[PDB]
RNA sequence: GCUUGACGAUCAUAGAGCGUUGGAACCACCUGAUCCCUUCCCGAACUCAGAAGUGAAACGACGCAUCGCCGAUGGUAGUGUGGGGUCUCCCCAUGUGAGAGUAGGUCAUCGUCAAGC
RNA sequence: CCUAAAGAGUAACGGAGGAGUACGAAGGUGCGCUCAGACCGGUCGGAAAUCGGUCGCAGAGUAUAAAGGCAAAAGCGCGC
């Protein structure tokens, strides 16, 4: 895993506007907003 | 599979190489739980001297490792001069010349047979 | 007529015609055939002379088909022309014949109509022909 | 991530689901390709420094540039510039990239119900092609540039589409 | 019927042949096959011309009588002259009850007046083959076999899988994934 | 014409047959490429000669995968 | 002698394809990337530390001629020497003798060393 | 290269093509790797760009004509 050409790989923070928070790792740093998310979409369920 | 016969094609140049100079070989055979050296006499056919981790005085449960290497390393130097052989030409056999191989090799300089 | 659609050369020496024609010496499409008997070569204006003068005969049904193709070319020097100074240039394109090769097949017909119509063709060839049938071996 | 939850569910459910007398023949992700034919830039040839910037953000790990095999002068372009650039996922780092492109953005585009099965071959790798690249987190619509079909594409250890398909069946994919 | 009386032939080569069909008017023949070492025998060549013209000849069994030793056998091969078409040579197989022979069968096109592609299509009947090669053992060696088309319309093709051969009797090249076309029926050449 | 052209002979080919006597620095082939590959006992030079580095006598042995043709010396 | 590894002999009668089978050891897959070493990115490959699991894949062993590969006997073609003809081509005496095809074979045979009985 | 007659050589105002250069790396060495093409799946390209998989065995390549060669590749890449 060579080092020192990629950057900072840490777990930021996901909330989702419907109140569903998922922690997963990203090159974010800060704190997101979703709109949307995997628990709040009708595709998933099928309506 | 595909590493096996890679491998194997990475072992020919020097092979033959050291067949058409008529030569005193020392192969070296390296798996994942054990490591391996013969000195094969001139043109492959016949085996002067050998040692490895199976020998019944080494199962002892490290012999995938640098130092399970460095003793028989030291350990084919010894049979080699009971067959009167010095003078041997290294054969890697395709591995990197980097890990348990070359520690292999080092002992083998120290043990008294010169390449 | 009939001559290759293109060549690796343009040119051929003379060579030689010996032997015999183990290959192509069966009937291996039709029921009957016209087959050499003698050495000789065929200019491609022969073969298609003696081909309008055989389907002609017939008229009615029948399948024919041609076993050999023009495809040597010989040059010619023209007249009042020294020698030397090259080889000249193409006229027109023949086909080695050796004893014992099939030159013209047909099936559809009878026997005596294709016996009568491959005697028209054998007429404008410059060899020996005769008449075979097909045969297992 | 996602690791955690193949071998404690997936891996033993589809051990029987499938009838599969061992335990290793169960099908299993293995690498995950992402790559993108710029197609473009073949005489302006100034996105790639950019390109690589943009692909390297939705990653963490750092691209490496394609070139061209052939001439083919007819699509104006001959061997050795750059057309395209690719990026090769394993282990922790595909699984992790994975959930955020499974469901925290891909739903999150404009469309569709869900992906098409039928896009198989005949072992059973699974590619997705993509009109966008703006989906992803970690790049705001402002700073980015002229759009690029950014692809997607899954290596499984499948014998055929319809295990392939079954193993992407759970992972809860917008499949239909 | 087919009886064909040989001698044993010792002198070999090209000078021997040839001093055979030139002054004795004889022909150099073989018989291998079986479990036997091979046989070189003579035979005559007004003898063994005589029998070829007999339709059956080469998907028959034959008595062959050399000296006085009596043996069955199959006609294997055969040479002719490239121009005159007379036989030079001919080699024969043993016969073993036993084993299976592979030889070549001659075909009979029947009813061909009656076929549906003729008499309302007013198309032409074109034979493309005219015999096949079948393997079978001895005791169901058909002399001939029979291929009908009475039910052939115009522009229908017939395959060797179409033809049914009798029992026991196996079409060698349909083994081999090759069902090459035997007849069809085709638009008049004018 | 415009043909009347051709260059010099090279006088290549076999110059020691099997089992002639040989010594060192002898020329046994002459080639363009390897038509026969270096055995025992002999070197090969850069316009693919193949030259005796010892003494004995000429073998040419077809042997190996590839089914090459190799010329060595051995002693007699 | 029976099984597995390493190195050779010989280069398809030894290959390919299909099927059955091998884990006590050996081998292979396998776990992790801290430490040597590595990716024009990725512990994929190379490398290191291993002992939870499996023989799935790979490899080996064993069966089958469908393909591939070998392949007679006899005849034919060509051909050195001497002599003839109807001499662009052939024949005779003597010596030599294919290629193709046919009957039919083939799922190899050995050597050195080390480990399990 | 053929003529040129299975060692070498062998003529014609005989039949066909090239040369009068290039390269400080296109040389040396160590290490490492295999092409063309086909098919399937995949965003603007769609027959052909980059990509993943299977087959493939040299039908690719070789600075430049043709012939003879090329797995220890003589083909391709990197450090010194
Ligand atoms: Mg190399
Ligand atoms: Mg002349
Ligand atoms: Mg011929
Ligand atoms: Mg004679
Ligand atoms: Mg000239
Ligand atoms: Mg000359
Ligand atoms: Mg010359
Ligand atoms: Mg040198
Ligand atoms: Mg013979
Ligand atoms: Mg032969
Ligand atoms: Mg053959
Ligand atoms: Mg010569
Ligand atoms: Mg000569
Ligand atoms: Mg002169
Ligand atoms: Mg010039
Ligand atoms: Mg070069
Ligand atoms: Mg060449
Ligand atoms: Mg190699
Ligand atoms: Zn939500």
């Amino acid at each position: 895993m060579k080092a020192d050409i990629h950057p900072t790989y840490e777990a930021i923070e996901a909330t989702c506007s419907c109140g569903n928070v998922i922690k997963t790792r990203s090159t974010l740093c800060k704190p997101i907003h979703l709109d949307v998310c995997s628990e709040c979409h009708p595709f998933y369920t099928g309506k | 599979s595909v590493k096996k016969e890679t491998r194997l094609r990475r072992a020919r140049k020097a092979r033959l190489k050291m067949r058409e100079l008529e030569t005193v070989r020392l192969c070296v055979y390296r798996s994942s739980q054990h490591i391996y050296a013969q000195v094969i006499a001139a043109d492959g056919g016949k085996v002067l001297a050998s040692a490895s981790t199976l020998d019944k005085d080494l199962r002892e449960g490290a012999t995938g490792n640098i130092d399970a290497a460095k003793k028989v390393g030291q350990l084919v130097a010894e049979r080699a001069k009971a067959a009167g052989v010095t003078q041997v030409a290294f054969d890697r056999s395709g591995f990197k010349y980097h890990g348990r191989v070359k520690a292999l090799a080092d002992a083998a300089r120290e043990g008294g047979l010169e390449f | 007529m009939l001559q290759p659609k293109r060549t690796k050369f343009r040119k051929q020496m003379t060579g030689h015609n010996r032997g015999l024609a183990h290959r192509g010496s069966k009937v291996s499409f039709g029921e009957y055939a016209l087959k050499a008997t003698s050495r000789g070569r065929l200019t491609a204006r022969q073969i298609e002379s003696a081909r309008r003068a055989l389907t002609r005969h017939v008229k009615r049904g029948g399948k024919i088909w041609i076993r050999v193709f023009p495809d040597k070319p010989v040059t010619k020097k023209p007249l009042e022309v020294r020698m030397g100074k090259g080889k000249g240039g193409v006229e027109y394109w023949v086909a080695q014949i050796q004893p014992g090769k099939v030159l013209y097949e047909i099936e559809g017909v009878s026997e005596e109509l294709a016996r009568e119509a491959f005697a028209l063709a054998a007429a404008k060839l410059p060899l020996a022909t005769s008449f075979v049938k097909r045969t297992v071996m | 991530r996602l690791k955690e939850i193949y071998r404690k569910e997936i891996a033993p459910k589809l051990k029987e689901e499938l009838q599969l007398a061992n335990v290793m023949e169960v099908p299993r992700v293995t690498k995950i390709t992402l790559n993108m034919g710029l197609g473009e830039a073949v005489g302006d040839k100034k996105i790639i420094e950019n390109a690589v910037a943009d692909l390297e953000k939705i990653t963490g790990q750092k691209p490496v540039v394609t070139y061209a095999r052939k001439s083919i002068a007819g699509f104006k372009i001959r061997e050795g510039w750059p057309i395209g650039v690719k990026v090769t996922l394993r282990s922790d780092r595909m699984y992790e990239f994975l959930d955020r492109l499974l469901s925290i953005s891909l739903p999150r585009v404009r469309d569709f119900r869900g992906l098409n099965a039928k896009s198989f071959d005949g072992r059973g790798n699974y590619s997705m092609g993509v009109k966008e690249q703006i989906i992803f987190p970690e790049i705001d619509y402002d700073k980015i540039d002229a759009l690029r079909g950014l692809d997607i594409t899954l290596t499984t250890t499948a014998r055929t589409d319809d295990e392939g398909r079954a193993l992407l069946r759970a992972f809860k994919f917008p499949f239909r | 019927d087919f009886i064909l009386n040989a001698q044993v032939r010792s002198d070999l080569g090209k000078g021997a042949s040839r001093r055979l069909r030139r002054n004795a008017g004889l022909v150099p023949a073989v018989v291998y096959g079986g479990d036997k070492e091979p046989q070189s025998v003579t035979l005559e060549l007004r003898e063994i011309a005589k029998l070829l013209e007999n339709e059956a000849a080469f998907s028959h069994v034959i008595a062959l009588n050399v000296g006085g030793a009596k043996e069955t056998v199959l006609i294997k091969a055969l040479q002719r002259h490239p121009a005159k078409g007379f036989v030079m040579h001919a080699d024969f197989l043993r016969v073993v009850a036993d084993h299976k022979l592979t030889a070549h069968v001659p075909l009979h096109f029947i009813n061909e007046e009656v076929a549906v592609g003729v008499k309302q299509a007013g198309g032409e009947i074109s034979h493309t083959i005219s015999e096949v090669e079948v393997s079978c053992l001895p005791k169901d060696l058909p002399e001939f076999i029979e291929v009908d088309m009475a039910k052939v319309e115009l522009g229908q093709i017939v395959h060797l899988s179409d033809l049914k051969a009798p029992k026991g009797v196996e079409l060698v090249q349909l083994a081999h994934g090759n069902d090459l076309a035997v007849a069809n029926i085709h638009a008049s050449r004018v | 014409t415009r043909n009347g052209r051709d260059s010099e002979s090279k006088r290549l080919g076999v110059k020691l047959f099997g089992g002639q006597a040989v010594k060192a620095g002898n020329i046994l082939v002459r080639q363009r490429g390897t038509k026969f590959h270096a055995g025992y006992g002999v070197g090969l030079g850069k316009d693919h000669t193949l030259f005796a580095k010892v003494d004995g006598v000429v073998k040419f042995e077809t042997k190996g995968a590839f089914g090459r043709k190799y010329v060595s010396i051995v002693a007699a």
